[PDB]
């Protein structure tokens, strides 16, 4: 019933820059969201739950923003260790939904 | 703290006795109520009289001991009850209990003494 | 409890109420004044049920509704009292009124009434088997060719049980007689049905000649006539026939010759018609309400 | 407060000037009658209900109010009649150890209808799994104890509340005010008071034959004309004093 | 904090905003329609107009 | 002014049963009540004060119930050590009262 | 639809003032329509903490 899209497909910036990722929903999902990070050959990890709260043990460099339909993740500074893929999860209504997760956005940090 | 009693012995009928209740480990504070009960050898508990250890004692008596008994405090650790004209049915075991609230009457008896045996005979 | 089936099976007869069942509506005193009041009254010339007792045994359970007018043409006072309640068992509270050889006994208790209550000098009391939760009690002086007419009106409004009575020496006779209020009871219980109690005489048991009549009260407006002594002497029902309605609008008991405009008439509607647009799809309320998670 | 007492007052004279030394710092804010003239009135049935509540909850004892006390402990009817009295009782109902003897209901299936007492102690099931007598999570004991804290404001101090319910009818009076019973004077312009019925006129012996149950007497304009005095059970007429125009 | 009173427990709130007007009816009540009885005294209701 | 009775006079049950004791008052005492346990040749001990609260050091097997006029004490499980006498106290108004305590009820546990 | 505490349900009304009425959800003074609120402890309470 609710579908999610993740943009951009790819981003790239120097080590000192800031990357932003947009996750938008078909209908209003309000506050329910999660941002997931997986390294290649590694299960994904929770980063931002409730669209604002930082997960446990996560450094204070990932900032969530927005509510309702448009959500943005902002990384204030990359350190070549954040080059991975990030997904957004609706976790609002999964009664009849093809896929709660969004598409893939891989970040390339050119050191 | 303990609240042992004293002054218990065989007494002839139509006489007088003066029981003494002595506190151990503490003194009579004003926030507590030091109060008297008795128990017949084979009956239940029954209440006699009840005196407040405060500045102005709210002295209370039961209906069946309106004037037969009289309770009084003598010092900071001694409360005494004396009764006159002991009849045959006055034989009992006397417990000196302490209350837990100064509401001008016997509230829950949190503290009890070991009790003394007073009997009447000829 | 004693099973009894000797009663003769027969549908109750009916008779004419005439102009009986008028009671003082309040406690004030009025003299030489024609007063119009609206209250629960037994309509004039109505159908009141007729029961006969003699091998006739008529002790059925009748509905109470808003009120009951109870009469009795008596000799030797067979009727002893009445039973009130809803289910007349231990489930719901009930009320009892009896008049033994000494006095009245009014008790509101959780009686377990017998299937066929009755009474049997009188030395046999067979009405109830148990009564545990008794709430109210009252004691007073006893209330009581056919010669004795007993009239009663029972009302249950605002948690009060009102009883009106009148004893008159004598089918219902032609006459008019007001009902003096007798006692007020702050009972406040559910009442929907009631029964009657009889003193069957044993010689087996033989029932004397007696009868009683039951009518139901309705809300309507009367016009009461007070004489100089404050006694109700005549009354006019304001909705019986056009002539009586003419008297009511004039506030007089005699209508002079002429034409009088009393009221207006209306064709009361019969059916109810509703016409909404041509939509049948049900609104998405289960989705809004039965959603697993709501928004912040 | 949850198990409030109920007392019946009847066949006695009620005086309100005495309710000053017994209840210092009282507050007789009330409903249904002007408190200024409670002295010259008669009340048919008086019910007294007493309990102890916190200072900040005293406002909940009023018709139409909502709250923890009004819903689960003591509900008053919307058409309430009678007066309530509340006074601070810190000197009497505060203990240094802690006053853990006053209990109030905190959880309840549904709001109380007016004038109901709920003494049930059944465990409250606030979740899905049945409690079965266990007092764990989502299974709470419905009754909580007041933890009075006099160090804070008067809103955390025990207030004793007494609620009086009247009926205000003037004929079968059994509870009346503390005023005396002056001897009646006839054939004189006086302003009388018969069981709370105040009126001005001249009182004369009457030959009107009241029925044994009748009390008053009405004229055409529905104003009292003949009245029965409470004592001696006599019948009197009320006639307005002489009046007229001046030219 | 469910351990405290109901004042510390989550209450789900749904707010509806109607627009009472009787002609271009779009959402109506659950009552079913009735056949058109004519030429007699009948209580009528047309889109909330009683 | 206020008088109480304690019923039943005596009870007996196997070790696995539950005993109930009723204490009723002449007039409403509301909450103020206490349950005292007296072993033979021993001063009585406080068990239930305020009609619901367990005392200090008492096992969670004695349950107080009811308020106002009728009070019931329930023992969920006996262990042959609860065979004693139990009394109920008004502790509400002792201005003119013959005896605040109730009558005697002794429990017999037939092991 | 939303979720609020029990003591804040009185703030969802025309002309009311409070934390919820000012900063979260403000209703017009000439409001039309009906509001519905029911306790949801069984559905929206977690032992870990909601
Ligand atoms: C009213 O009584 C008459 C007999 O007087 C009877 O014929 C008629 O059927 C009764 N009406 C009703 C509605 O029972
Ligand atoms: C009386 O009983 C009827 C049905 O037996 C019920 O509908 C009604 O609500 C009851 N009234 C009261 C005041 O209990
Ligand atoms: C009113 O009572 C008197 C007795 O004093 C009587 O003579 C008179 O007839 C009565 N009035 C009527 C209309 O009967
Ligand atoms: C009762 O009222 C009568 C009226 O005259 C009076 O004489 C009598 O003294 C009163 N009784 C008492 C006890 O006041």
């Amino acid at each position: 019933d609710i579908v999610m899209t993740q943009t951009p497909a790819s981003v790239s910036e120097p080590v000192g820059g800031t990357v932003t990722i947009k996750c938008q929903a078909s209908e209003s999902i309000s506050n329910w969201l999660a941002w997931y990070q997986q390294k290649p050959g590694q299960p994904p990890k929770l980063l931002i739950y409730a669209a604002f709260t930082l997960a446990s043990g996560v450094p204070s460099r990932f900032k969530g923003s927005g509510s309702g339909t448009q959500f943005t993740l902002t990384i204030n500074g990359v350190e070549c260790a954040d080059a991975a893929t990030y997904y957004c999860q609706q976790t609002y209504s999964s009664r009849d939904v093809d896929n709660v997760f969004g598409g893939g956005t891989e970040v390339v940090v050119k050191g | 703290q303990s609240l042992e009693e004293s002054g218990g012995d065989l007494v002839k009928p139509g006489a007088s006795l003066t029981l003494t209740c002595t506190a151990s480990g503490f003194s009579f504070s004003s926030g507590y109520d030091m109060c008297w009960v008795r128990q017949a050898p084979g009956k239940g508990l029954e209440w006699i009289a009840c005196i407040g250890t405060g500045s102005s004692g709210n002295i209370y008596y039961a209906s069946w001991a309106k004037g037969r008994f009289t309770i009084s405090k003598t010092s900071s650790t001694t409360v005494t009850l004396q009764m006159t004209s002991l009849t045959a049915a006055d034989t009992a075991t006397y417990f000196c209990a302490r209350d837990d609230a100064d509401y001008a009457g016997p509230d829950y008896f949190n503290l009890w003494g070991p009790g003394t045996l007073v009997t009447v005979s000829s | 409890c004693v099973n009894l089936t000797t009663r003769t099976q027969l549908p109750p007869a009916y008779t004419n109420s005439f102009t009986r069942g008028v009671y003082y509506p309040d406690k004030v005193f009025r003299s030489s004044v024609l007063h119009s009041t609206q209250d629960l009254f037994l309509p004039f010339f109505s159908n009141v049920t007729w029961f006969h007792v003699i091998k006739r045994f008529d002790n059925p359970v009748l509905p109470f509704n808003d009120g009951v007018y109870f009469a009795s043409i008596e000799k030797s006072n067979i009727i002893r009292g009445w039973i009130f309640g809803t289910t007349l068992d231990s489930k719901t509270q009930s009320l009892l009124i009896v008049n033994n050889a000494t006095n009245v006994v009014i008790k509101v208790c959780e009686f377990q009434f017998c299937n066929d209550p009755f009474l049997d000098m009188e030395s046999e009391f067979r009405v109830y088997s148990s009564a545990n939760n008794c709430t109210f009690e009252y004691v007073s002086q006893p209330f009581l060719n056919f010669k004795n007419l007993r009239e009663f009106v029972f009302k249950n409004i605002d948690g009060y049980f009102k009883i009106y009575s009148k004893h008159t020496p004598i089918d219902l006779p032609q006459g008019f007689s007001a009902l003096e209020p007798l006692v007020d009871l702050p009972i406040g219980i559910n009442i929907t049905r009631f029964q009657t109690l009889l003193a069957l005489h044993r010689s087996g048991w033989t029932a004397g000649a007696a009868a009683y009549y039951v009518g139901y009260l309705q809300p309507r407006t009367f016009l009461l006539k007070y004489n100089e002594n404050g006694t109700i002497t005549d009354a006019v029902d304001c909705a019986l026939d056009p002539l009586s309605e003419t008297k009511c609008t004039l506030k007089s008991f005699t209508v002079e010759k002429g034409i009088y405009q009393t009221s207006n008439f209306r064709v009361q509607p019969t059916e109810s018609i509703v016409r909404f647009p041509n939509i049948t799809n049900l609104c998405p309320f289960d989705e809004v309400f039965n959603a697993t998670r709501f928004a912040s | 407060v949850y198990a409030w007492n109920r007392k019946r007052i009847s066949n006695c004279v009620a005086d309100y000037s005495v309710l000053y030394n017994l209840a210092p710092f009282f507050t007789f804010k009330c409903y249904g009658v002007s408190p200024t003239k409670l002295n010259d009135l008669c009340f048919t049935n008086v019910y007294a209900d007493s309990f102890v509540i916190r200072g900040d909850e005293v406002r909940q004892i009023a018709p139409g109010q909502t709250g923890n006390i009004a819903d689960y402990n003591y509900k008053l009817p919307d058409d309430f009649t009678g007066c309530v009295i509340a006074w601070n009782s810190n000197k009497l109902d505060s203990k240094v150890s802690g006053n853990y003897n006053y209990l109030y209901r905190l959880f309840r299936k549904s709001n109380l209808k007016p004038f109901e007492r709920d003494i049930s102690t059944e465990i409250y099931q606030a979740g899905n799994k049945p409690c079965n007598g266990v007092a764990g999570f989502n299974c709470y004991f419905p009754l909580r104890s007041y933890s009075f804290r006099p160090t804070y404001g008067v809103g955390h101090q025990p207030y004793r509340v007494v609620v009086l319910s009247f009926e205000l009818l003037h004929a079968p009076a059994t509870v009346c005010g503390p005023k005396k019973s002056t001897n009646l004077v006839k054939n004189k312009c006086v302003n009388f008071n018969f069981n709370g019925l105040k009126g001005t006129g001249v009182l004369t012996e009457s030959n009107k034959k009241f029925l044994p149950f009748q009390q008053f007497g009405r004229d055409i304009a529905d104003t009292t004309d003949a009245v029965r005095d409470p004592q001696t059970l006599e019948i009197l007429d009320i006639t307005p004093c002489s009046f007229g125009g001046v030219s």
